[PDB]
DNA sequence: ATGCGGCCGCAT
DNA sequence: ATGCGGCCGCAT
């Protein structure tokens, strides 16, 4: 069997998920504090970022492209990418009658960009951007 | 396309399955999908997740069986996989 | 004709203000998620006259799932201005829209005028642009190649004929005996028409 | 009623119309080709403030389009607004009392559309102009 | 410091003329006087179909400046407006 | 405490009071600029013999007959809290039991009123606690030399109107003036040195 | 799909 | 100020 070396490396692993998780909502609790709901669509809408239907998801895409990027438009219908619990799914029309079905897990996206309205905010996240890309599950 | 969901609950409004009383916002909650007789298209029954697994549904795996338990916070998702294992308390 | 759903097949009839009837039927298919959905929407008049009725009717092609709402509109024209909200609301197009757009995740209008068909009867018009859709879908499996045109053209196609796939995700057509399977029916469906 | 005059006078009656109804044509290609949301993103695009009702959501859109997007305030760091025969500010001075400014001529940055709605900007044949707000000349 | 008479494309058809007591119809023209409101401190339009506003006694000498919101209105319009002044 | 008239109560019940706040609060919003000069009373009424709720808003012009009130029998002992708290922080901006009375822009602003000829007439709302008083003396000193140093009639009309919200006036239907005539701000010292006369009678 | 309650602009 | 109808997210 083999349970050191190994075993080793998926546990690092599993801290670098949890680091990351818990890091992300430490960053959507704090915008959830300092922010309101129009400050978030302010802010999505400044990355080019198409603003959702409900809060959660709304500061969800938020704290997605302030910690990996503005996600960019999608490679052939247009749209745009969200993240779905293993990868990032498109959701554009690549026809009035089919919904595209694209789906990767490196997207392309530009660097996010905090407006400075809100950078007495903006140093309330320590900066901490990190060059990290989304960890996804084994 | 899963069987199972779980989130915090986006509104009180929703009214748990077994107990009948309703579910308290931001919440952690449980549902599982099924047919809604009334339209073409799956809906979620939701339970407290307390009352989740009195009903004698079992998961193996959360990770892969269930949606959004990657979306929950993580002591969250260690209970989670905690109670798939047994049951309940 | 009457939706029978509604009750009032008797005590009323269907309206029609010029040209148009009040009685439209979308549907709405999409194969990557299974769904397969039809819509009735009648505007009832009293055979007395001054009664008015809305019935909306909605579920899964063929089957059982589904249901209907008959709301009696107080007003003899009100009832036209909330059948026009829920035609737009629905199809995305007006209600005397000279094309019918199809709009992304929207219905899409069918023309209507025992099994085989589960909607009820086809016009040519549909029934040609089917034929011309399989014609395509012929080529390109001739091609063999891109699956999403493919999806695409089965989407278009289930959409203008309605099939009972019961509670099944309908089959892609990338198949070629399939095509030369609906076009045999599309023929059936043809000489059925021209019998009539 | 001198010829001098009247014929300055009457000219300046046609650039006042020709101003008005270029603004409604404006006004009504963007009720047209665009939603409430679609101008509330426009709105927020060009660092302008997102009024509350329709009617204002489009007149402020059409005013930033025409004639470039009103900056903040000078000393209360609100927002301006057209208001018939000038441009009033809206902000708050301080707790208790509105700001008061007032004036013909506020500070401006070149409106900037969305490349999203570039097929809806061309819809506008460009047409900038470099034309200012027009005012009635009464008093 | 404001103005007296108001003038608009009805924001909504819920309003209802002051005079026939009928609703006035959404994105219509429609002109109100501005009157002290009984139940709050505070001034509030009462409505009137173009039509019926001139009926009540109201007459208008100069509306470039007595009316609210003229200039905001369409050519044409703000000319039926100015010309019903008159008469 | 004291029940409102208007709401007809005054004998067949009390004014509410859990713990040290009695819920009874008048607020008060004057803009000289539109002219604006509101009042807002806000009571919870308990039956002096039984468990019956009153939610009682009053509001209108001051010290005239423009105005209107709603009683809303709340059906729940305790519920009626719930719509009082939520009535008094969507008008103030403020929570009910909050340490700071913050003012909030386009909001209200809560007056303290003295629970426990001149109180019927020159004081439109009612008695004031000394330390109201005392600060429209303090906003009066900086009235006064705002108008020895003659400039700036923006920071003379926010002073107007902060006066003139801690220290009603019935000016009718008419504009407030402002306070920029030294003669004025004599005028309105000597009308609260009157008024620290009458609250210093009361032993 | 629709039902329904919270929300916000427009009337009064 | 509140009343009320249109609107939209969340339940079912
Ligand atoms: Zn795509
Ligand atoms: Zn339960
Ligand atoms: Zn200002
Ligand atoms: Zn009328």
């Amino acid at each position: 069997k083999k349970s050191k070396k190994e075993k080793d490396k998926d546990s690092k692993l599993e801290k670098a998920l949890k680091a990351q998780n818990d890091l992300i909502w430490n960053i959507k609790d704090e915008l959830k504090k300092v922010c309101s709901t129009n400050d978030l669509k302010e802010l999505l809408i400044f990355n080019k970022q198409q603003v959702p239907s409900g809060e959660s998801a709304i500061l969800d895409r938020v704290a997605d492209g302030m910690v990996f990027g503005a996600l960019l438009p999608c490679e052939e219908c247009s749209g745009q990418l969200v993240f779905k619990s293993d990868a990032y799914y498109c959701t554009g029309d690549v026809t009035a009658w089919t919904k595209c079905m694209v789906k990767t897990q490196t997207p392309n996206r530009k660097e996010w960009v905090t407006p400075k309205e809100f950078r007495e905010i903006s140093y309330l996240k320590k900066l901490k951007v990190k060059k990290q890309d989304r960890i996804f599950p084994p | 396309d899963k069987l199972y969901r779980v989130e915090y609950a986006k509104s009180g409004r929703a009214s748990c399955k077994k107990c009948s009383e309703s579910i308290p916002k931001d919440s952690l909650r449980m549902a599982i999908m099924v047919q809604s007789p009334m339209f073409d298209g799956k809906v979620p029954h939701w339970y407290h997740f307390s009352c989740f697994w009195k009903v004698g549904h079992s998961i193996r795996h959360p990770d892969v069986e269930v949606d959004g338990f990657s979306e929950l916070r993580w002591d969250d998702q260690q209970k989670v996989k905690k109670t798939a294992e047994a049951g309940g308390v | 004709a009457v939706d029978p759903d509604s009750g009032l097949e008797h005590s009323a009839h269907v309206l029609e203000k010029g040209g148009k009837v009040f009685s439209a039927t979308l549907g709405l298919v999409d194969i990557v998620k299974g769904t397969n959905s039809y819509y009735k929407l009648q505007l009832l008049e009293d055979d007395k006259e001054n009664r008015y009725w809305i019935f909306r009717s909605w579920g899964r092609v063929g089957t059982v799932i589904g249901s209907n709402k008959l709301e009696q509109m107080p007003s003899k024209e009100d009832a036209i201005e909330h059948f026009m909200k829920l035609y737009e609301e629905k199809t995305g197009n007006a209600w005397h829209s000279k094309n019918f757009t199809k709009y992304p995740k929207k219905f899409y209008p069918l023309e209507i005028d025992l099994q085989k068909m589960p909607l009820g009867k086809l016009s040519k018009r549909q029934i040609q642009a089917a034929y011309s859709i399989l014609s395509e879908v012929q080529q390109a499996v001739s091609q063999g190649s891109s699956d999403s045109q493919i999806l695409d053209l089965s989407n278009r196609f289930y959409t203008l004929i309605p099939h009972d796939f019961g509670m099944k995700k309908p089959p892609l057509l990338n198949n070629a005996d399939s095509v030369q399977a609906k076009a045999e029916m599309l023929d059936n469906l043809l000489d059925i028409e021209v019998a009539y």
